[PDB]
C-alpha cells in the first residue's frame, strides 16, 4: 500500500516514491542523500480522521529513479508560498542537485 | 558521389517554428528543446539542455536562450548554472553566461525565465531556497546582480509598455514592480496593494498578459487584474469566470501555463475542468473557455484535449495547447477557436511550448 | 531510387528503405536533416561503418557509408536496427554495435546518415 | 517524530543481487545500472553511469566497477573517459581512474569490460577507432598498460584457470592470448592457429566459458572451441548445433550475450530462431537450446520469450535471460530449464544482466 500514489501520506508528492526505489517511506535509497529542506503537505489520515504534516524530502545525487511516479496536489500552493510548493526540486541546495526520489516523512499533527 | 555535410540551417522559415521544451522528467539530465514546424508538424531540430533546461527566444528573433545546470561529473563535482546563447537558424552554441549556483530548478512555467521588453536583459528566478530575481546583461554576457527586493516573491511578468520593467507576485498577495536602469541594476521599485487573498483565493502565477495590464485566474475560478498603464500598479478583482450552472458542477481552472490573452480582442483563454475540489488545480483541461475580459462573459467553450499548457501568437492569431506529449494548433481569429492540427509525440514530458517571435515591436 | 531527396519522404524515413540495410540508430532524415545531411548543429563523423545494400529498383548493389551525426543528444525518432551483412568487431568497419562518433570532438551521437558511396 | 536518514546499505544479501545494465539508448547520456533481487523482483538501488556506461562486479564481491565517458558540458568541452570504483553495499562512489579518451563506446557485450581471474586488473576494450586492450591496476588506481598487440582484434575472454591471462578474437580467425605480469604489463603472449573462417563462418564474440576451455557459436549454427588447459591454446571445430530437421527450417543462433555454459554438466545454452538468413543474427530468441558439449548433441529446447542476452550462475544453477526490458529467472539444476519468475520493467534498453559473484 505504501508504494501506491493514493497512500494517505503521499498527498503532496510530485516525484518518484523512494519506497519503490530501494529505500523506504522515510529513508533514502543507498547512495542518495536527503535534502535538508523540503516542501510540506497537510494530509488526511483515514484511520483517525485527523490531518498531519508530512515533510517531503528529496533524495539527491543520483539520477531519476523512474518508478512509482506520483503527482498529487492536496493543499499544494504556488511558489509565492514556497514551502507549500511541489513544482520545484527540493534537492536545489544539495551538494548535488540531481533528483532521485521523494520521501514522505511524518512530522506530526 | 554523395558527401555528408553539416553546417546547415533550419529548413523552414522562422515564422513556421515553435519550441517544445521537453523536461524528459524520467531522465531529467537529458532535457532538450524540440523545434517543430507548426504548419505541417515536421521536426526541424533540437537544442540539448542538460539538467532541467528552460528556454526562450530573444525578442529580436535571432537567438535562443537556454538556462541549465551542469556538474563536473553530473551527479557529483562542482556545479555550474548558466544561460547559453544559441543561434536560432543554425541551432549552434555561441556563448555561456555564468550564473550564481541558485537558478530555479523546477517545471517550465514561462515566468521563471523571461526578458525585458527591449530585449536587453534576461530576467530569471533564483531559489537558494531564498528567492531573488537574477538579471543578465545580454550585451555584456554578464550577470548583473540579485534583485533581493523580490525575496518572498515568485516569477517574472514583464511590462510590455516599458523597456526594462517587470513585476513579480509576492506572498502578501500583491505585486512588486522593478524598474531597471541602463546597467541592469534596480533604478526604482513599487509595491501594489493586496490583489488577492493568499489563503482564501490563491491565484495561478501564469498571467494573461496585455500591453498595459495583466489578468490572473484563481484556484476557485475568479479573475484578478493588474493595470500598469501608470507608474503605480492598480489592482482589482475578483470577478468570476463562472455562471450559476458552472458553479453547480464545480468548474474550476487547472493546468500549468494555463491562460492566454488575445490582445486585439481582449479574449482570455483558460483551461477548465468540472468537479473541482482541493487538489485538482493541476488537472488536465476538460474544456478551454474563452472569456471576453471587457464584458466579463464567456463567449465560447470547446473540448480541452487534456491540455495542461498553452501559448498565444498575437501576430498570426493562433493558440497552441500541450498535454505533456502532443501539441494542438488552433486558429483564434474568431471567438470560437478552430482546431487546425495535432503534432503527436512532440515531447515525452513537456509543459511549455512557445512560438518563434514574429514582429512584436 | 538513387536520389532520396526526390523520393517520397515517408519512403526514405522507413527502416525498410533499401539503403538503410545496416543502420543501427536514428535516421537523420527524421531528425531535421536528410539522408546525406546532419541536422542543424550536429557534426558528421569522419569515420563510419559500411554496408552493402541491394537496390531493388535498379537491381544493383551499392556500398553505403553510415556516418553518425555527433555533438547533440539522441534524436529519438525513426530508430532502426537492420543488420544486412553486418559483422562483429573483429571486422570493425562492418560492425554497427559501436558508436561511429567515437573519434569526434564530441562523441555524443544524435542520428545516423546513409551515404551512397558507389557500386 | 520520524527522521529521514541516508548512509544505508542495500537491503538484501549479496547472493540475491543482479545487475541490469540499462543503456537508456533514447537518452544515452543517462545510462545506469539497476540492482535487483532475483528471488523476489525487488528493486534494490542503482548506479548512474552517464554516457553509455559499462559495468562489472569485482570478483571478491566488494566493489562495482563502471566505465563511462564525461565531457565538461556533455555535448561540448573536454572528454574524460574513466573507470569508477563504487562500494557494492552502499552503492557510493569511491574512486575515479583516468583512461585515455578511447574506451569503447558501444552496446554492452560482456567482453568489452572484464577483469583478470585474480581480480587485480581490469581489462577493457579501446577503439580510436584502432583497437587495443587497456589494463587498469585496481590497487594502484592507474591505467598501466596498453596492449597494441591486440590491434585488429576484439573483446576480452578471461582464462579462469590462470590468474592474469585472457584471450581476444582476431581478424585472422584466431585467438591472441595475453599473459600479464604482476605489474599489469604484458609478460608473454601467443597466437593460435585459425579457429574459424571470418568470411565463411563468422562467430559471435560471446563465449560459453568453462574453466579451461571456451566455446563459440557461429552465424550459421556451428560451434568452435578453444582449449587453454596448456600455455598454447588449441582450437577445434566446427560441429553443428543443427540436425537435418533443424536445417530444413533454417534454425540459426541470434542475440547479443547469447550463450552460456553450465560448467558442472557441460551444458551449453544458446538462443535460436527459425527462418535464418543474412541479417538475422541479432533476432530475439524463439527458443533456448540446451546442448551437451561432450556428446555434441541437443538435449532440450524451450520457449525463448524473445530474449536477446543471458548469464549463468554456476553455484546456484541459475540462468537469467533478458529481452531488453524484462528479466527471466530459470533453474538449470536439471537438463530442462524451469522458469521461476519474470521481473518486468527492469530496464528500458538493456542487453546485459549479471549476478553478484558469490565464489569469492
Ligand atoms: N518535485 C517535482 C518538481 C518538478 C516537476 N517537474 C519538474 C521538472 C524539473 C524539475 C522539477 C520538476
Ligand atoms: N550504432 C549504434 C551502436 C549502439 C547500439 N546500442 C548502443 C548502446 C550504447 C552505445 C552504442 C550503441
Amino acid at each position: 500500500e505504501v508504494n501506491s500514489c493514493d497512500y494517505w501520506r503521499h498527498c503532496a508528492v510530485d516525484g518518484f516514491l523512494c519506497s519503490c526505489c530501494g529505500g523506504t517511506t522515510t529513508t533514502c535509497p543507498p547512495g542518495s542523500t536527503p535534502s535538508p529542506i523540503s516542501w510540506i503537505g497537510t494530509c488526511h489520515n483515514p484511520h483517525d480522521g485527523k490531518d498531519y504534516l508530512i515533510s517531503y524530502h528529496d533524495c539527491c545525487g543520483k539520477t531519476a529513479c523512474g518508478r512509482c511516479q506520483c503527482n498529487t496536489q492536496t493543499r499544494e500552493r504556488p511558489g509565492y508560498e514556497f514551502f507549500l510548493h511541489n513544482d520545484v526540486n527540493w534537492c536545489m541546495a544539495n551538494e548535488n542537485s540531481t533528483f532521485h526520489c521523494t520521501t514522505s516523512v511524518l512530522v506530526g499533527l | 558521389r554523395e558527401v555528408l555535410t553539416g553546417g546547415h540551417s533550419v529548413s523552414a522559415p522562422q515564422e513556421n517554428r515553435i519550441y517544445v521544451m521537453d523536461s524528459v522528467f524520467m531522465h531529467l539530465t537529458e532535457s532538450r528543446v524540440h523545434v517543430y514546424d507548426y504548419t505541417n508538424g515536421k521536426f526541424l531540430g533540437m537544442v540539448p539542455t542538460a539538467f532541467n533546461g528552460h528556454v526562450q527566444v530573444s525578442n529580436d528573433g535571432k537567438k535562443i536562450y537556454t538556462m541549465t545546470t551542469y556538474h563536473e561529473r553530473i551527479t557529483r563535482g562542482k556545479r555550474s548554472d548558466v544561460v547559453e546563447v544559441w543561434d536560432a537558424d543554425k541551432l549552434t552554441f555561441e556563448k555561456e553566461i555564468s550564473l550564481p549556483p541558485k537558478r530555479v530548478q523546477g517545471l517550465n512555467y514561462d515566468g521563471l525565465f523571461r526578458q525585458t521588453t527591449d530585449g536587453k536583459f534576461i530576467v530569471l528566478q533564483n531559489a537558494s531556497p531564498a528567492t531573488s530575481i537574477g538579471i543578465v546583461d545580454v550585451a555584456k554576457g554578464d550577470y548583473v546582480e540579485d534583485v533581493t527586493a523580490a525575496a518572498g516573491c515568485w516569477s517574472v511578468i514583464p511590462q510590455p509598455n516599458r523597456p526594462r520593467s517587470f513585476m513579480t507576485i509576492c506572498g502578501d498577495g500583491g505585486l512588486l514592480t522593478i524598474n531597471l536602469g541602463e546597467d541592469g541594476k534596480v533604478a526604482s521599485q513599487s509595491r501594489s496593494k493586496q490583489m488577492f487573498s493568499v489563503k482564501d483565493d490563491p491565484i495561478f502565477i501564469a498571467p494573461a498578459l496585455d500591453k498595459d495590464k495583466a489578468h490572473f485566474v484563481s484556484y476557485y475560478g475568479n479573475v484578478y487584474s493588474a493595470d500598469f498603464s501608470g507608474d503605480e500598479v492598480k489592482v482589482d478583482g475578483p470577478w468570476s469566470l463562472l455562471n450559476d450552472e458552472d458553479k453547480a458542477k464545480n468548474w474550476v481552472p487547472g493546468g500549468y501555463n494555463l491562460v492566454g490573452l488575445h490582445r486585439a480582442s481582449g479574449r482570455m483563454y483558460v483551461f477548465m475542468h468540472p468537479d473541482g475540489k482541493e487538489g485538482t488545480h493541476k488537472f488536465p483541461a476538460a474544456e478551454i473557455w474563452v472569456m471576453d475580459t471587457k464584458t466579463k462573459q464567456r463567449v465560447a467553450r470547446i473540448p480541452g484535449r487534456d491540455a495542461l499548457s498553452m501559448t498565444i501568437d498575437q501576430q498570426r492569431n493562433l493558440m497552441l495547447t500541450l498535454d505533456g506529449g502532443n501539441v494542438n494548433v488552433y486558429d483564434i481569429s474568431q471567438p470560437e477557436p478552430k482546431l487546425l492540427r495535432t503534432i503527436e509525440g512532440a515531447a515525452e514530458a513537456s509543459l511549455q511550448v512557445q512560438f518563434h517571435p514574429v514582429g512584436g515591436t
